[PDB]
């Protein structure tokens, strides 16, 4: 029955939870804030809970629908994307990349890739960065050549206007 | 045609 | 348009006209079956090596 | 000729058809999935039905069912027409209403599509102008020649680098008078286009000179004001940007207003003296 | 060339037991005509506070 | 690199379907909840249609350029962008045909 | 100043309540003031009535009888200002009593349900459905009634027609076509229009005898005599006619349907329907429409005189029944009350239908509260009406002259029922009979035309919306001052003569005098004038009525001066006009723009705020006045007192002034004066040239107010918080972000200044690799939250004046779902007129202004005081309103004579009177002048050659003389100003009105570089901050075809909008002062071909030789 599949719990759940708005509909003359349907539910409800439900509850809406006035109105030229660069952040990695590819080479590449690879290339280990050399030698070029990079960077400011 | 009809049709 | 004050060069009326005769019909075939409308100079084109080129009129 | 069979039903790429979130929590799809479920289901339920054991009448019953679906996605309204469940009574758009529709693929493949460097705003006749020239706001130059003048910012010592170039317009008090100076710089020789609410005619669309002018409004000039129909009771005109250095030789070789004097219908001027100039050389 | 009043942050407010608004006075005190008499007053800041 | 000089509107032969295709979408299931991921095989699963991130796989063993044309051993995900998650074809695997109604049902029944 | 008002045709009654229509409507449908004793029992009570009485009697156990006994509603859930502060919708609570009765002992009373909350009225006029004041639009259509049209096709005979509405209930149609046939059809087909009358009981010979002796055709009645020879028989045989296949055995029941209650309308029993009857054909009304159900045998005093009148029609003259439809006593209009009492009967059937579902559901009697009653359907039915309907629109309150209009403007469209978007023509044309019930200049301009137009001066919707236009009485060549409302109808029986007829008062005065039969100019005499036309006034609008010598300018622009006001924005100075029509009091007055005295007294205090008057009864009430609130469109509306402390006030007198009133005076725009002449080209085609000096004085300068609003979102990644932080840059952007948070109250806002700081988190549900290691290499410790704050939008801001926050624990507030908390930020700014702008005056010059000269140098008169504006006179002969040229010539008078005049509509002022006041100003002018110490110029004298040369001023006579006609012609001499020299002959000036027009959305120009792109669709798309592109159209792509822009085109379809990868690389490139690379493949393109191939084709580019070729450049290939 749903676009977005329900367990058979959570459907029961939203039966309960309906016909549940049904009985308090019955004498208050106000749909019940989320309040009384966790009461009336029972043992563990809340309104987080309930607000959640009838969130789930809602099917989707057709991504073609007529809007506005109707005339001639679809809904999905007017969601934006996130995904895809926009000119902006194209020319970003442009400057980025080269600039930081710049800093790289003219360099060690003995923490200075561990840390750049380490980040930049598979995921976010101090000791496990290095290959065989220990802790000492990793903190001691990371945290030399990261300011001496940083430092001179700051004289020919080229990175300092943060390109986030 | 319309195709409730002609099953309703055919099975009954 | 001469009527009502424009003054356009037939030129453009022609060229219009012109693509309302690009297509002709067919009673003598060859290529494909006689009732068929179809393009004009697509026929001379036909016709051209069907009597030059290719013998056989 | 044995392919008009279908057997295999080819299915339209996933982000053509989304699932996005919306507001609250709503989430929005393109219609085609409600259909392609509606396939899918029954394929698969016709798959077990002959499997568990098969009474006909269920059989074809299905097959009907699911016949009637290859057709809901591939054309809709044919021969019936799908609904989503009670909400809206629409025919969800179908391959075909995707192609030819109201409001479908190659009919608004010809509608429009929105230019990336364009503009538009009032205008407002542009007595010392000359044809060759247009006001165009200082204002909306920047905007439109963004990427121009960012580089353009670099080869001065206004900015060290793009990224730079660009935070340091993002807010307008942030403007350094040195910036307009670079802009006004990079339009010198460049033109841009200007068109007009009916384009009627080829001459619907002029290319000019741009002199950037202070405010809001778009500084036109009198004698064009016949090849387009523009009077000034706030008619409003676009402007776009020619990017390659061909559309801006052809712009300005073939498409400038200057150039373009006698009218393609008769060899009769169009730059004749409107109004205002006549009324003066007579008396 | 400029004006403060004191409890008034924004032009577009509105003194209690003052009919005209802010606008209106500022618009007033473009009305005003004063005269200094010689070069060493450039800015001359005129004060008055009124009550009742 | 050639220019496109002809276009041409040709029937599908149901080999060509399946060439065009990745995958059989072979169940119902567009998108859980819980995890706004693609359900099971479904109209949105990543190896029928394509993954989700930039020059990322889905778990992440390979994730930057060097390797742009390889794919991943335990899971398959050959990349650049997600405009490939838009640009590729799926297929239904049908019981027993159907047929078109783009040509059943114009006036001249190109079958009939 | 004094005023001085020129016509005179004694207006004989004042102008009506001009919101009558909206407010009295709305008093009838909701009866609610008075006790239900009271006997107007339309609309609701009616509404009630009709669906009340459920029977409900067998299928298992019935009986049911719920009765309705008194509709009472009293006390509003909140106040109106409340509702706009708070997002509420003013709406008054009802409960009407109910009682149950049984077929056992026992009839349980549950007094009170509240179901459905009703929006009120406003005093003005108008509503407050949600936060923003809307309203109801009237509507016009074919009233509910039986005509007899033309024949389609064949030019031979026409057909009759019987229009029933509610849209369920029959639609009739009466037609003969002799070889075999006659044709009578309900839903459509067709059968013997006999068989019915004989059902009723008229038989074949006392029928075709009595009714058409006189009529041949009544052959075609008796023929199937075979039939008409059984009775009642013939009641199942038509029951046969109709077609399911269903038992023969029904005794009364579908001729019930046809017969009394449903389906035949239930509209007043004596008038509604029956009025549309014994004028038009027949005499009587046996009950609402043909009905009866107490023998068993029916009564139709309606079936034979339809068909009596077609036998009448087609042979003679029984009179002419010739029905032209668009005859407004056949066209009615519909009063707000009708527009909400329908919506709320259809919600009291939504009611009254599950309501019957529970007379079964109910285990025994106790079940009348809860068991028959759920206010779930009239609520949503009403709301939807007030705040979805076609109908309920946003208030028009650009200046209460607009906001006024919107609540008397009337369409066409809506209910879809009626006419809707196809038919055309013959409806928007303006029919004869649209005369003081219609304006003929007023409605829009567009493919939506004469559909929508607010009604005239004096039009008045009496009992049934049909507006009757009035007409004063003239017995013989006596005229009167009694008035008579005449319906569209009647008034063609009269012949009626126009007011400008000369009058001694009760003798008509001229022997040959004209009138208008109907429709028809015809020169009557002064024995046959039987009625007159009222006012000048009636024929038009109000709207229309404020134009000076509308007389004199062509309708077609005189439009665009009415629709002209209603864009008219109020000014910080307003100004009545120098030459004013006569309504500008009466406009403001009855628009609620002014604050008027209710009784005599004297004033306590004189607040800025508040005027507390102390009336001579011994009582004082304090006047509060909306000191600067927000328009629906953003215009300031201010109530600026007049009355000084101590004051005696007459009743009726203004305490404080309107947005846009001077002196109780309607003012818009300014009087200036100005010069009509050419200037460079400053003033082309439409354009105007101002002087600086404008600007000096606070003159146009107007302010505004936008409402920008930001939302604490709840995401599933971490609520959005609204706080000063601003996480990634700078304290000086943080500085007026002083309130934690929120901007303080009076800071200047330039575009790109943070309103409000909010923060979300960063990605959709995973960290960042990439920015994993520049966090940790400068501060890994950084606030993971994104920069989504609210920021001033291009275009522009002003000072903060107010805000609004609304947080966790409201008070009575409606806060939606996921909306953690709001806050709104109320701007505002000082418009001071500039070069973008566009002013017109009343009769239709529009135009823009082009160029502000410095006082300096723009056109001086010989006494140094120059012109504002000069206006380009070409402007003028192509659009014919040469009252705008009398209006300056009037303003020139006016400005040495320092005084301001009301030219009626078409009796105002003549040609020899204002020639008259300007001998006057040329004293006041050339007076002083002579006695000041000096004559004329050499500059004077030479243009006096010139002039005499041309024709103005008779040869011979001294200068003086000679400056005296010229002057008298409405043109004084003017100097250049940048030269000093003379303009070569006479130019006219003067005080010329001149409003300036509100701006749009639109007018901020909209320049967009990059920006969002939609999701399906690839191409550009703007919103909130980003502007969106423009759209390059089929006719914009041939005009670039046209010309050998062969790149240019190609880049509009692909680097500019569609090219994924193109635009990409193409920004990059620009970037590096790269010339921009050679395009790839658009997706328009690429998403075709794969919606071509989602159906089985196959469409695949080739090359050269024809073999493959690839458009997507590397996805397509499998694996
Ligand atoms: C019931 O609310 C909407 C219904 C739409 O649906 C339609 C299908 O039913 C309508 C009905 C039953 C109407 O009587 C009108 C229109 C429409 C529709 O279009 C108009 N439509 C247009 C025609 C051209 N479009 C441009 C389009 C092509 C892109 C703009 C509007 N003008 C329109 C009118 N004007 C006028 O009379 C004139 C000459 C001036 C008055 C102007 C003020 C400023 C407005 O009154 C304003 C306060 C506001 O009320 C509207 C903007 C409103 O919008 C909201 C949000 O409130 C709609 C009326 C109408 O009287
Ligand atoms: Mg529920
Ligand atoms: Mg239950
Ligand atoms: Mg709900
Ligand atoms: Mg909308
Ligand atoms: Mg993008
Ligand atoms: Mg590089
Ligand atoms: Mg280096
Ligand atoms: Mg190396
Ligand atoms: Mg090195
Ligand atoms: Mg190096
Ligand atoms: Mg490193
Ligand atoms: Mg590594
Ligand atoms: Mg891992
Ligand atoms: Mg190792
Ligand atoms: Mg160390
Ligand atoms: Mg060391
Ligand atoms: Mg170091
Ligand atoms: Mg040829
Ligand atoms: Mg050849
Ligand atoms: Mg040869
Ligand atoms: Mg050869
Ligand atoms: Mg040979
Ligand atoms: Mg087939
Ligand atoms: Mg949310
Ligand atoms: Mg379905
Ligand atoms: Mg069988
Ligand atoms: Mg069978
Ligand atoms: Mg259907
Ligand atoms: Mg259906
Ligand atoms: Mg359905
Ligand atoms: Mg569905
Ligand atoms: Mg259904
Ligand atoms: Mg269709
Ligand atoms: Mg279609
Ligand atoms: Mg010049
Ligand atoms: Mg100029
Ligand atoms: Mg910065
Ligand atoms: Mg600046
Ligand atoms: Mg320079
Ligand atoms: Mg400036
Ligand atoms: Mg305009
Ligand atoms: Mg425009
Ligand atoms: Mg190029
Ligand atoms: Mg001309
Ligand atoms: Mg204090
Ligand atoms: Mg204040
Ligand atoms: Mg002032
Ligand atoms: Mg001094
Ligand atoms: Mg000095
Ligand atoms: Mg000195
Ligand atoms: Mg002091
Ligand atoms: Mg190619
Ligand atoms: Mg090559
Ligand atoms: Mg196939
Ligand atoms: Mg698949
Ligand atoms: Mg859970
Ligand atoms: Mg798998
Ligand atoms: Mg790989
Ligand atoms: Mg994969
Ligand atoms: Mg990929
Ligand atoms: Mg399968
Ligand atoms: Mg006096
Ligand atoms: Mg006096
Ligand atoms: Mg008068
Ligand atoms: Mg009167
Ligand atoms: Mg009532
Ligand atoms: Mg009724
Ligand atoms: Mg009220
Ligand atoms: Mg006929
Ligand atoms: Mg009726
Ligand atoms: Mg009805
Ligand atoms: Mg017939
Ligand atoms: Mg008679
Ligand atoms: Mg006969
Ligand atoms: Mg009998
Ligand atoms: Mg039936
Ligand atoms: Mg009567
Ligand atoms: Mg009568
Ligand atoms: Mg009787
Ligand atoms: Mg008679
Ligand atoms: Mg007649
Ligand atoms: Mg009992
Ligand atoms: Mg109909
Ligand atoms: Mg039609
Ligand atoms: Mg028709
Ligand atoms: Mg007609
Ligand atoms: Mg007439
Ligand atoms: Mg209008
Ligand atoms: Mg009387
Ligand atoms: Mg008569
Ligand atoms: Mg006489
Ligand atoms: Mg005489
Ligand atoms: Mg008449
Ligand atoms: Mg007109
Ligand atoms: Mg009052
Ligand atoms: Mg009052
Ligand atoms: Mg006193
Ligand atoms: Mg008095
Ligand atoms: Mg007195
Ligand atoms: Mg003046
Ligand atoms: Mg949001
Ligand atoms: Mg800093
Ligand atoms: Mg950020
Ligand atoms: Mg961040
Ligand atoms: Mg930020
Ligand atoms: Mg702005
Ligand atoms: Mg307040
Ligand atoms: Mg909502
Ligand atoms: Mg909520
Ligand atoms: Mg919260
Ligand atoms: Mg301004
Ligand atoms: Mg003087
Ligand atoms: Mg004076
Ligand atoms: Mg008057
Ligand atoms: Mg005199
Ligand atoms: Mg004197
Ligand atoms: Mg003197
Ligand atoms: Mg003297
Ligand atoms: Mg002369
Ligand atoms: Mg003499
Ligand atoms: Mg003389
Ligand atoms: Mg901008
Ligand atoms: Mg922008
Ligand atoms: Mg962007
Ligand atoms: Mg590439
Ligand atoms: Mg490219
Ligand atoms: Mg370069
Ligand atoms: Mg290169
Ligand atoms: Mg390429
Ligand atoms: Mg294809
Ligand atoms: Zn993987």
């Amino acid at each position: 029955a749903r676009t977005i599949r329900i367990p058979v719990h959570m459907v029961e759940t939203i039966n309960k939870l309906s016909r549940t708005a049904r009985q308090l509909q019955q004498e208050l003359g106000r749909e019940p804030t989320y309040e009384e349907i966790a009461e009336a539910m029972g043992p563990g409800w809340d309104a987080k809970r309930v607000e959640e439900t009838l969130k789930i509850a809602q099917e989707p809406v057709s991504l073609e629908t007529p809007i506005g006035d109707e005339k001639d109105s679809f809904y999905g030229d007017f969601i934006p994307d996130e995904h895809l660069p926009s000119p902006v952040d194209a020319a970003t990695q442009s400057l980025l990349s080269e600039e930081l590819e710049k800093a790289l080479s003219k360099l060690s590449e003995r923490e200075a890739m561990v840390l750049k690879l380490r980040k930049g290339l598979i995921d976010g280990e101090e000791v496990g960065a290095f290959f065989g050399v220990t802790r000492e030698r990793i903190r001691q070029i990371e945290n030399k050549a990261l300011r001496k990079l940083k430092y001179h960077e700051s004289r020919t400011r080229k990175l300092r206007d943060f390109l986030d | 045609k319309i195709s409730t009809s002609d099953p309703v049709r055919q099975y009954l | 348009y001469r009527a009502q004050g424009v003054k356009l060069h037939d030129k453009h009326i022609e060229i219009v006209v012109r693509q309302m005769m690009k297509y002709v019909e067919v009673t003598d075939p060859g290529d494909s079956r006689l009732l068929e409308g179809q393009v004009l100079e697509k026929w001379d084109v036909e016709a051209l090596n069907e009597r030059l080129i290719a013998e056989g009129k | 000729p044995e392919w008009m069979i279908l057997e295999a039903v080819p299915v339209l790429p996933p982000d053509l058809r989304p699932m996005v979130q919306v507001d609250g929590g709503r989430f929005a799809t393109s219609d085609l999935n409600d259909l392609y479920r509606r396939l899918i289901n029954r394929n698969n339920r016709l798959k077990k039905l002959l499997a568990q054991g098969a009474p006909e009448i269920i059989i074809r019953n299905e097959k009907r069912m699911l016949q009637e679906a290859v057709d809901a996605l591939l054309d809709n309204g044919r021969r019936g027409a799908p609904v989503t469940n009670p909400g809206s009574d629409r025919p969800l758009r179908s391959l075909t209403d995707i192609l030819s529709g109201k409001q479908g693929r190659f009919r608004q493949n010809l509608l429009g599509k929105r230019v990336d460097y364009s503009g538009r705003s009032v205008i407002v006749v542009g007595p010392q102008l000359k044809l060759h020239q247009c006001g165009l706001p200082k204002r909306m130059a920047l905007e439109l020649f963004k990427p121009f003048l960012l580089k353009k910012m670099e080869e001065k010592g206004i900015a060290p680098n793009v990224k730079a170039a660009r935070r340091m317009l993002e807010r307008q008090r942030d403007i350094k008078d040195e910036v307009w100076d670079a802009l006004e710089e990079v339009i010198h020789g460049k033109v841009v286009l200007l068109n007009r609410a009916p384009t009627l005619h080829r001459l619907g669309i002029q290319a000019f000179q741009p002199v950037l002018v202070e405010g809001q409004s778009i500084q036109l000039h009198p004698l064009v004001c016949e090849a387009f129909n523009a009077d000034f009771d706030g008619d409003q005109m676009a402007v776009h940007v020619p990017l390659s250095s061909f559309a801006q030789a052809e712009a300005r070789i073939q498409m400038l207003s200057a150039h373009n004097l006698l009218s393609p219908a008769s060899g009769e001027p169009l730059a004749k003296p409107s109004r205002d100039i006549i009324l003066g050389l007579y008396y | 060339t400029s004006v403060y009043i004191e409890d008034v942050l924004h032009e577009f407010s509105t003194i209690p037991g003052v009919k005209e608004d802010v606008v209106e006075i500022i618009l007033n005190l473009k009305e005003l005509v004063v005269r200094f008499l010689n070069p060493s007053l450039q800015t001359v800041t005129l004060l008055l506070k009124a009550e009742g | 690199k050639k220019e496109v000089r002809k276009v041409r509107i040709a029937l599908a032969s149901p080999e060509k379907i399946r060439s065009w295709s990745y995958g059989e979408v072979e169940k119902p299931e567009t998108i859980n909840y819980r995890t706004l991921k693609p359900e099971r095989d479904g109209l949105f699963d990543e190896r029928i249609f394509g993954p989700i991130k930039d020059y990322e796989c889905a778990c992440g063993k390979y994730k930057r350029q060097r390797f742009e044309g390889k794919v991943c051993e335990r899971c398959g995900v050959e990349v650049t962008k997600s405009i490939v998650r838009r640009y590729r074809m799926g297929h239904i695997e049908l019981a027993t045909p159907a047929a078109h109604i783009w040509f059943v049902k114009d006036v001249p029944s190109k079958i009939g | 100043m004094e005023i001085k008002r020129f016509g005179r045709i004694r207006e004989v009654i004042p102008l009506p309540p001009l919101t009558e229509i909206q407010v009295e409507s709305y008093r009838r449908a909701l009866q609610a003031d008075v006790p239900p004793e009271k006997r107007e029992n339309v609309g609701i009570q009616a509404a009630f009535r009709e669906t009340f009485p459920i029977e409900e009697e067998d299928k298992g156990k019935g009986g049911l009888v719920l009765d309705f006994l008194e509709y009472r509603l009293g006390e509003p859930p909140f106040p109106q200002d409340e509702c706009r502060e708070k997002d509420l919708t003013y709406q008054a609570p009802l409960y009407a009593r109910l009682q149950l009765i049984h077929k056992d002992t026992g009839l349980i009373k549950e007094d009170e349900v509240f179901l459905g909350h009703i929006p009120l009225m406003t005093e003005d006029g108008s509503f407050i459905i949600n936060g923003a004041d809307r309203v109801i639009v009237s509507q016009i259509h074919r009233s509910p009634g039986v005509y007899f049209t033309p024949d389609p096709a064949r030019p031979g005979r026409y057909i009759a027609s019987i229009i029933p509405l509610p849209k369920r209930g029959p639609w009739i149609d009466l037609e003969v076509e002799p070889n075999g046939v006659v044709s009578m059809k309900v839903n459509k087909r067709k059968f013997p229009l006999v068989l019915l009358l004989r059902v009723l009981g008229y038989d074949q010979e006392t029928l075709a005898r009595e009714l058409g002796a006189y009529g041949e055709l009544v052959q075609g009645l008796m023929d199937e005599s075979v039939f008409a020879m059984r009775p009642e028989e013939a009641l199942i045989r038509l029951f046969t006619l109709l077609r399911p296949g269903d038992p023969p055995k029904r005794d009364k029941a579908v001729a019930y349907v046809y017969g009394l209650i449903a389906d035949p309308r239930r509209y007043d029993l004596g008038e509604a329907g029956r009025y549309k009857a014994e004028e038009k054909l027949g005499i009587r009304l046996s009950g609402r429409t043909l009905a009866r159900f107490e023998d068993g045998e029916f009564k139709d005093e309606v079936f034979l005189p339809t068909l009596r009148y077609l036998f009448a029609l087609t042979a003679g003259v029984p009179g002419h029944e010739v029905d032209d439809i668009d005859h407004l006593g056949n066209r009615r209009i519909r009063t707000v009350g009708e527009l909400m009492t329908d919506q709320f009967r259809v919600g009291l059937a939504r009611l009254a239908r599950g309501v019957r579902e529970r007379m079964l559901m109910g285990s025994e009697d106790s079940l009348t509260p809860a068991k028959l009653v759920n206010s779930r359907p009239l609520e949503a039915a009403i709301r939807e009406f007030f705040s979805r309907s076609q109908l309920s629109q946003f208030k028009d309150e650009t200046n209460p002259l607009s906001s006024l209009r919107h609540k008397r403007r009337i369409s066409a469209l809506g209910p879809g029922g009626l006419t809707r978007e196809r038919a055309g023509f013959d409806v928007r044309d303006v029919h004869r009979t649209h005369y003081g019930r219609i304006c003929p200049v007023e409605t829009p301009e567009g493919a939506n035309i004469g559909l929508i137009t607010s009604l005239a001066a004096y039009a008045r919707v009496d009992e049934l919306g049909f507006i009757r236009t009035p007409y004063r009485r003239v017995v013989g060549g006596v005229v009167t001052d009694e008035v008579v409302y005449m319906t569209a109808t009647e008034e063609d029986r009269y012949t009626i003569a126009q007011a400008n007829t000369p009058l001694e008062g009760n003798r008509i005065a001229a022997e040959r005098v004209v009138a208008r039969r109907k429709g028809e100019p015809v020169i009557v005499s002064p024995e046959e004038v039987e009625f007159m036309d009222v006012s000048p006034k009636q024929v038009f609008s109000v709207n229309t009525n404020l134009i000076p010598f509308l007389e004199h300018d062509d309708a077609n622009r005189a439009l665009m001066g009415s629709n002209m006001q209603t864009q008219a924005v109020p000014l910080i100075r307003a100004q009545a006009p120098v030459v004013m029509t006569g309504l500008e009091e009466r406009v403001v007055r009855d628009s609620l723009a002014a604050l008027y005295a209710e009784e005599d007294g004297e004033v306590a205090k004189v607040d800025g705020n508040r005027i507390v008057v102390r009336y001579e009864d011994g009582r004082l009430v304090e006047y509060p006045l909306r000191r600067f609130y927000r328009s629906n469109q953003g215009t300031a509306l201010d109530q600026r007192p007049r009355v000084v402390v101590g004051q005696r006030v007459r009743k009726g007198d203004l305490l404080a002034d309107g947005p846009a009133s001077e002196n109780g005076f309607l003012a818009l725009g300014q009087n200036v004066l100005v010069a009509i002449m050419p200037f460079d080209g400053y003033n082309f085609e439409d354009a105007i040239v101002i002087s600086e000096e404008l600007l000096k004085r606070d003159f146009y300068t107007s302010i505004h107010i936008e409402r920008y609003e930001i939302e604490a979102r709840d995401t599933k990644l971490g609520p959005e918080r609204i706080t000063r932080d601003i996480p990634h840059l700078s304290e000086a952007a943080l500085r007026d972000l002083d309130e934690e948070g929120v901007v303080r109250i009076g800071a200047e806002v330039k575009p790109g200044d943070i309103l409000v700081g909010r923060t979300s988190f960063k990605g959709e549900s995973e960290p960042t690799p990439e920015e994993r290691l520049l966090r940790s290499i400068f501060g890994e410790k950084a606030r993971d939250v994104k920069d989504t704050s609210l920021r001033v939008p291009p275009g522009e801001g002003g000072i903060v004046v107010r805000t609004v926050r609304l947080r966790r624990g409201d008070p009575g507030v409606e806060l939606k779902p996921g909306v953690r908390e709001v806050v709104r930020v109320y701007v505002a700014q000082k418009r001071k007129l500039q070069v973008g702008d566009k002013l017109a005056n009343r009769h239709g010059n529009k135009g823009v202004v082009a160029k502000i000269l410095p006082v300096e140098d723009m056109p001086h008169l010989p006494d140094g005081t120059p012109v504002d504006v000069i206006l380009n006179p070409l402007g003028v002969p192509s659009r014919m309103n040469l009252g705008q040229i009398l209006e300056t010539h009037l303003g020139l008078a006016g400005y040495f004579l320092g005084q301001r005049y009301i030219s009626p509509i078409f009796d105002g002022a003549k040609e020899p009177e204002i020639k008259e006041l300007l001998a006057q100003a040329f004293e006041v002018y050339f007076g002083k002048r002579k006695g000041e110490g000096f004559g004329v110029d050499k500059r004077e004298v030479e243009v006096l050659r010139r002039a005499e040369k041309l024709g103005l001023v008779t040869p011979g006579k001294t200068p003086e003389e000679q400056l005296k006609e010229l002057f008298l012609q409405g043109k004084v001499v003017l100097y250049d100003g940048r030269t000093g020299e003379p303009i070569e002959g006479p130019i006219v000036v003067g005080q010329m009105f001149i409003m300036k027009l509100y701006h749009m959305v639109e007018d901020k120009m909209h320049a967009r570089s990059t920006g969002p792109y939609s999701l399906i669709t690839q191409q550009p798309l703007g919103g909130k901050a980003q502007f969106g592109g423009q759209r390059f159209g089929e006719m914009e792509v041939w005009a670039l075809e046209a010309y050998g822009a062969a790149h240019t085109l190609q880049e509009m379809l692909t680097l500019k909008s569609d090219d994924i990868e193109g635009r990409n690389a193409a920004y990059e490139a620009i970037i590096k002062g790269e010339d921009v690379p050679e395009p790839s493949v658009p997706e328009s393109f690429r998403v075709l071909v794969k919606e071509l191939q989602a159906l089985a084709l196959d469409v695949q580019t080739l090359d050269e030789k024809d073999n493959p070729v690839d458009i997507f450049e590397g996805l397509a290939s499998k694996r």
